[PDB]
């Protein structure tokens, strides 16, 4: 359980849909991946 | 249980979001559910072919084409599920994935388009590679039963595709509630289902088919509304026939048939009607429960205006272009040829026809450049028009019992498609239309033809000549302008040529009896008309006269038509409408389109053309119609394109078009004056 | 005297609807452009019926070569009958 | 049915015996009546009654077959029942012997608690053998089916059900029954939320699965009411909002009553539903 | 220019295989090659409305035609920076490529869509680094990708249900096998 999981959005409006698929992203370090998820990281496709 | 967000849904005021706690159902589960009910018939491959349908039925979902028309949802699962008890009740103990590949495939082939019909199986062959191939299960009586009456009739061609599509419309019937026959127009449709009601009575069991049209009556009426005057109920067309059909202790299966365009204001409140709770609800406070008794089918070209609440309700049949070729409706005219007419006719004829049409109509639309077709069409138009002129051609030595050489009836060809498919051109295009004709056609006139086109001769009874001309006539004494009404023109002669074949035709198949003209505003379209109006003969043949704006309604064009019969003459009835009535009108294009696309003017008088008759609304009785058994029918339009509306698509089969030109002779028009 | 009858092109080849469907329905091979299941129709790119099996005429050949062989397998039997009726009846 | 008891001097009042379900056209269920119900002169009192000896036939039978549950054995109430018994049979001898054996494991570390979940297991085969294979006449077809998939879900629950005790929040998530005997009455019971079977016959329906989700709307919507408000669920068509509604009425012994607005409504008419609805006792469920 | 169906079908049937050494050429059954005339089919079907509304959009002053509200509306959307709406939804939902400006990254969008395209069309042959922001439907990309390692490797060994998915991140600037 020590991999997170990212989204992908097509548009930067970030809906249920445009949700392509999700990828795991492994590196950690010290902070667990719930300091992420708060975080909101996401992997955008588009830049608007 | 509400819907967020579509075309006619508003938001609830604060003071009532109050009250309700919300339950978020966005994604329902679909394996569990899936491998429980196999349980429930009793399997014992359980959960590998749980894993098979999630997963079939989502790739089919992502990376088929995208149509509107397609799902995949629940409703199409549930559907294959209890099909799929029966399959194992019955005695085989074959393997399970074999009975389930042929269910699945056999079930969702129906509203595939042309192209995916390989990458779907191509999916199928990666999910199943042990097993290879099934035969579909085939069901011996109805498809011995087809062919019978097919030959039954005069002018029907039995083909392959149509014995696919008939059947697979026998196996959604036999499943779901209601269906669809979504194709574009002159493709079969009605044919299809008038023939399956007939199998389907030949074996006892009775059938009975029932027409509406949605758009060409409001939707207050169609359900009935409350009275806005005297505070008192009425009743709803729609709801009368459901009430008239639902009784038990009959003998018929009763289909109605909507029959238009589908937009969701009106259909959208059936929603209970075509669910599991099969049970129709009114504003009045009336419930009435569906039966086995019913069915309800829509006749409607395409999806356009539809969510997926009403898309998943009910199954659907998709019918293409090539299932009914052009051609195969030429051999069915040439069956009812050698009916009667069948010395020798059908195969002199033809053996012109047959590599005269299939090889040349294609080397037109783009060959050469023709690149202003005024009216956009779809070919097979341009060919029932071409049939239904060359019969009144040669109605005339059909009248008098003689039989013609060969060369005569190649020539009348060439007449009688020179028009019918030159009449959407402009001189340009139809001089280089004139050029192909000459360059791989049958011969035109060529005795002088001084900078003349082919379509300025035509072919005469009398003999083999290609000559033209526009007898003299002066005016009478008096001097008002409308005194010096109109003159005798070439264009009024050519125009009355053309007209009067068709006019002539006594209401054969294909055969409308109606007739439209394409001109400029301003470019002698009432002249010409009222030319021909003034030679009826009020003894046995009347007139009348309207006009079009934006907004007239149906309930409009309702009032004039039976103001113009005055009788139900359907009854046996209107001693004075036994003479032959002319219905014309000046622009069929006016009526307001609604946001849609889809006007709902013009539905009403296409109700009238294809079958008679229509829905009264006189606040007394509602399910029945009064009937034309007699009328005729002319329009013309302008030019349509840019700023100038067009026709419904659908509309377009019935009426002869072509083009009315800009003279080009002015100055021998106001000489005489 | 008793003898078989031999095969023929013309006549015996001709192929009952019977035996023309199941001939049809053995599907074995030919498909070298891609076509897909023969259990209701053969289509051949996109969704278009085939009138036929593609190379229907080598699968006619073999049956006609398979049935020659029978033929011949049904006169050897004959051969055998009617040597046996010939050496019966030549000694009285 | 109508049965003339011809009373002296006056003509003979035709009397009610007994109530049918009629599906297709020949397979139906008959439900018999002890107490009867007689025709009048007017007509709300004959109708009133047909509702109340209704539902007191309908208590007097359920409170018997709780007994025959367990004396008897499986197949033969199964086989003998109705389908809305026979299905609360199943629900309530499951809850008893399951709670049975979590407080003999209270006691000690005992097995009988493993024995019970065994002793469902064994259940399954013998349903699943015979009764789904061969079988007459669709409304009997259907109730064995309905069993199943309720039995499946059963033990696939109780496989996993690595709960202590009765207060254990795994144990007080699923929809439990108990027919409580010194005050003869049902009682239905979610994590909270209590209430009786309203005793409504409704022969064999074809109730769903239980998915996950429909748990989360179990959930919800008891607590909703236990607050005393309305459920409005949403989302996209088709994922099973309106059957799910039905579902949670079927289970808990109501009639809900399906309506259908559109723009051509008027306050007057949902007036007369809400009236009623008040009145009554019954549920709505007003789809679009 | 717009690509004639009759030259596209022609190209994209005359060349396409996963890797070269594996197939020889064919069309319809390796799943990039039907994805291309897909994506091609709907480029198309947008390029012709494009060209059609501005040129009815001049041609009403400069040419003549009875005004419509519909030219109306896309001519004041030409002068704001805002594309019209003709170009962006549909009476349901038709969203093609909406991006703020009328041509500053709009056109431009559109215009690497179909380069992009034409090359990966006109010579026919794969590249590497694929652009996903082009593709309409990029998810239909990634389950052909998941067809294609089925097909190819492990034919059959593997079952389509049985695979599933991962990614390595190329953990490296500067730099064929299974992926893409
Ligand atoms: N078996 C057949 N052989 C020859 N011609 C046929 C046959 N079946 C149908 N046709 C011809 O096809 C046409 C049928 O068109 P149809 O009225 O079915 O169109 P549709 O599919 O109902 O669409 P719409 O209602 O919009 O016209 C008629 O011209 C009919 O003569
Ligand atoms: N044969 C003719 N003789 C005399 N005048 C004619 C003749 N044909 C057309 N015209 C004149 O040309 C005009 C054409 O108008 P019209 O065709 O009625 O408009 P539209 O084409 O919109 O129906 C008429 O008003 C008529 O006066
Ligand atoms: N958990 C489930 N179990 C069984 N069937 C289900 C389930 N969820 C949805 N369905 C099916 O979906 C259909 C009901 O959809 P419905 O709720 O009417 O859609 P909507 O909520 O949009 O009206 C029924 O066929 C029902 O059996």
């Amino acid at each position: 359980s020590n991999t997170y999981l990212c989204p992908v959005y097509k548009y930067p409006k970030r809906t249920d849909k445009y949700l392509i698929f999700r990828v795991g992203l492994p590196c950690e370090g010290s902070n667990n991946p719930s300091h992420w998820k708060l975080r909101g990281v996401a992997l955008l496709c588009s830049t608007e | 249980t509400m819907n967020p967000g579509y075309a006619g849904r508003q938001e609830l005021p604060e003071n009532l979001k109050v009250l309700f706690r919300g339950v978020s159902m966005m994604v329902p589960d679909r394996e569990i559910i899936i491998k429980v009910k196999l349980a429930s018939v009793g399997y014992l491959q359980i959960d590998l072919l749980a894993k098979k349908f999630n997963v079939l039925y989502r790739l089919c979902e992502e990376q088929l084409s995208k149509q509107r028309h397609y799902d995949f949802g629940l409703r199409n699962i549930l559907s294959v599920l209890r099909t799929a008890g029966n399959t194992k009740r019955q005695e085989i103990k074959s393997d399970e994935e074999m009975l389930l590949m042929r269910s699945l495939r056999d079930m969702n082939l129906s509203k595939l388009v042309a192209d995916d019909i390989p990458l779907f199986n191509g999916l199928l062959a990666d999910i199943f590679p042990k097993l290879k191939e099934v035969p579909k299960k085939l069901y011996p009586d109805v498809e011995k039963k087809i062919p019978e009456e097919i030959n039954a009739e005069s002018y029907l061609i039995n083909t392959p595709s149509f014995q696919l599509k008939i059947i697979q419309l026998y196996e959604t019937c036999l499943v779901r509630h209601g269906f669809m026959l979504v194709g574009p127009t002159g493709s079969g449709k009605s044919t299809i289902m008038k023939i399956l009601t007939e199998v389907l009575t030949k074996l006892g069991s009775p059938h009975k088919i029932v027409i509406m049209n949605p758009k060409a009556i409001t939707a207050e009426q169609m359900y009935g509304v409350k009275s806005e005057i005297s505070d008192d109920w009425i009743p709803g067309v729609f709801s009368t026939i459901w009430a008239k059909s639902n009784n038990r202790a009959l003998k018929h299966t009763t289909w109605i048939t909507c029959d238009g365009p589908v937009d969701a204001i009106w259909i959208e409140n059936l929603n209970t009607v075509l669910d599991d709770n099969k049970i129709l609800t009114l504003a009045n406070g009336e419930r009435i429960a569906m039966t086995e008794n019913c069915k309800v089918v829509f006749e409607v070209e395409n999806l356009n205006n539809a969510s997926p609440a009403t898309v998943s309700r009910c199954g659907q049949v998709y019918v293409s272009p090539t299932d009914l070729g052009y051609e195969a409706v030429i051999e069915g005219w040439i069956r009812n040829r050698k009916a009667s007419g069948r010395a020798e006719e059908s195969d002199k004829l033809g053996n012109i026809l047959r590599k005269y049409l299939i090889n040349m109509r294609f080397i037109e639309l783009q060959s050469k450049e023709c690149k202003e077709p005024m009216m956009d069409t779809s070919p097979v138009i341009s060919v029932i028009n071409i049939l239904n002129l060359l019969t009144g051609c040669l109605q005339y030595f059909v009248q008098t019992q003689r039989t013609l050489s060969e060369q005569e009836y190649e020539k009348f060809i060439v007449y009688s498609m020179a028009w019918a498919i030159g009449g959407i051109y402009e001189a340009q295009d139809r001089v280089r239309f004139h050029e192909l004709l000459l360059a791989k056609n049958a011969p035109i006139p060529q005795k002088g033809k001084e900078n003349e086109t082919v379509f300025d001769y035509y072919v005469s009874q009398d003999y083999l000549d290609w000559k033209i001309c526009s007898p003299e006539e002066w005016v009478p004494p008096q001097s008002l302008q409308f005194s010096q009404l109109l003159l005798p023109t070439l264009d009024s002669f050519r125009a009355e040529m053309l007209l009067n074949f068709i006019l002539t035709q006594p209401k054969s198949h294909t055969c409308s009896n109606s007739a439209l003209l394409i001109g400029g505003s301003g470019t002698a379209k009432t002249s010409s008309v009222l030319l021909y109006c003034n030679k009826f003969d009020p003894q046995k043949m009347l007139f009348k006269r309207t006009n079009f704006s934006s907004a007239t309604s149906p309930f409009m064009f309702q009032s004039t038509i039976e103001a113009e019969c005055d009788f139900k003459v359907g009854k046996e009835f209107a001693p004075p409408g036994n003479k032959m009535m002319t219905i014309f009108i000046d622009d069929m294009s006016m009526p307001f389109v609604n946001k849609w696309g889809d006007q709902i003017t013009l539905e009403l008088v296409r109700q009238l053309i294809e079958t008679g008759g229509f829905y009264m609304l006189d606040k007394t009785q509602r399910g029945n119609q009064r009937k034309m058994k007699n009328l005729q029918y002319i329009g013309a339009m302008n030019h349509p394109g840019g700023g100038r509306n067009d026709i419904p698509n659908r509309l377009k089969r019935q009426f002869f078009i072509f083009n009315m030109i800009l003279p080009l002779s002015i100055e021998g028009i106001y000489g005489p004056i | 005297k008793p003898l078989n009858k031999q095969k023929l092109r013309q006549r015996k080849d001709l192929t009952e609807e019977e035996i023309v469907d199941i001939q049809f329905r053995n599907r074995g091979e030919g498909l070298e452009n891609g076509e897909f299941y023969d259990g209701q129709f053969w289509r051949n790119i996109q969704g278009l019926i085939l009138p036929h099996h593609p190379k229907k005429d080598e699968f006619i050949e073999e049956y006609l070569k398979q049935e020659e062989v029978r033929i011949n397998q049904i006169n050897e039997q004959l051969q055998q009958e009617w040597e046996t009726w010939k050496q019966v009846y030549d000694k009285i | 049915t109508f049965e003339s008891a011809k009373d002296k001097k006056n003509p003979a009042l035709k009397q009610i015996t007994q109530i049918q379900q009629v599906i297709g056209r020949n397979e139906e269920n008959i439900s018999l009546t002890g107490y009867y119900v007689k025709c009048e002169g007017n007509i709300e009192d004959w109708l009133k009654k047909l509702e109340q000896n209704m539902q007191q036939t309908l208590k007097d039978i359920a409170s018997a077959a709780a007994q025959q549950v367990f004396q008897v054995g499986l197949k033969e109430f199964v086989s003998s029942q109705a389908s809305q018994i026979a299905l609360l049979g199943l629900q309530i001898l499951w809850t008893s012997k399951v709670n049975e054996g979590l407080e003999r494991l209270s006691r000690n570390e005992r097995n009988a608690m493993d024995i019970k979940r065994n002793e469902i297991k064994e259940h399954m085969n013998i349903l699943s053998s015979m009764c789904l294979e061969d079988l007459n006449g669709a409304v009997e077809r259907t109730k064995v089916e309905t069993l199943v998939t309720i039995q499946v879900h059963q033990k696939d629950i109780s496989m996993d059900l690595k709960c202590k005790d009765v207060n254990d929040f795994e144990w007080q998530k699923q929809t439990r029954i108990a027919w409580k005997t010194d005050i003869d009455e049902c009682i239905i019971s979610i994590t909270d939320w209590d209430s009786p079977y309203s005793y409504e016959f409704l022969g064999a329906k074809e109730r769903l699965c239980i998915t996950p989700l429909t748990d989360r709307c179990y959930i919800t919507l008891a607590q909703a009411m236990s607050m005393y408000y309305g459920g409005a669920p949403a989302g996209p068509a088709g994922t099973g909002k309106t059957e799910t509604v039905k579902d949670l009425g079927r289970t808990l012994g109501v009639f809900v009553v399906v309506t259908n607005c559109s723009d051509q409504h008027r306050y007057r008419d949902m007036a007369k539903i809400f009236k009623g609805l008040v009145q009554s006792g019954l549920w709505g469920c007003f789809d679009e | 220019p717009d690509y004639n169906d009759v030259e596209v079908r022609e190209l994209v049937s005359k060349l396409g295989g996963p890797n070269p050494k594996t197939s020889t050429e064919r069309g319809m059954t390796v799943p990039l090659n039907i994805f291309l005339y897909q994506e091609v089919t709907r480029m198309q079907r947008v390029i012709g409305l494009v060209r059609k509304t501005l040129q009815d959009t001049i041609l009403a002053i400069d040419g003549q035609i009875i005004m419509t509200p519909e030219i109306l509306e896309a001519i004041n959307a030409i002068y704001d920076a805002k594309v019209p709406n003709s170009w962006l939804y549909d009476p349901s939902g038709a969203e093609i490529s909406w991006l703020l400006p009328n041509l500053g990254s709009w056109s431009t969008s559109l215009s690497d869509r179909n380069k992009q395209l034409n090359d990966w069309l006109r010579s026919g042959q794969r590249p590497i680094l694929f652009w996903l922001t082009g593709f309409f439907n990029p998810q239909g990309f990634l389950t052909g990708m998941k067809q294609e390692v089925t097909r190819n490797h492990k034919k059959e060994a593997w079952s389509l249900d049985d695979v599933v998915y991962s990614t390595t991140v190329k953990e490296r600037e500067k730099e064929p096998a299974e992926g893409v």
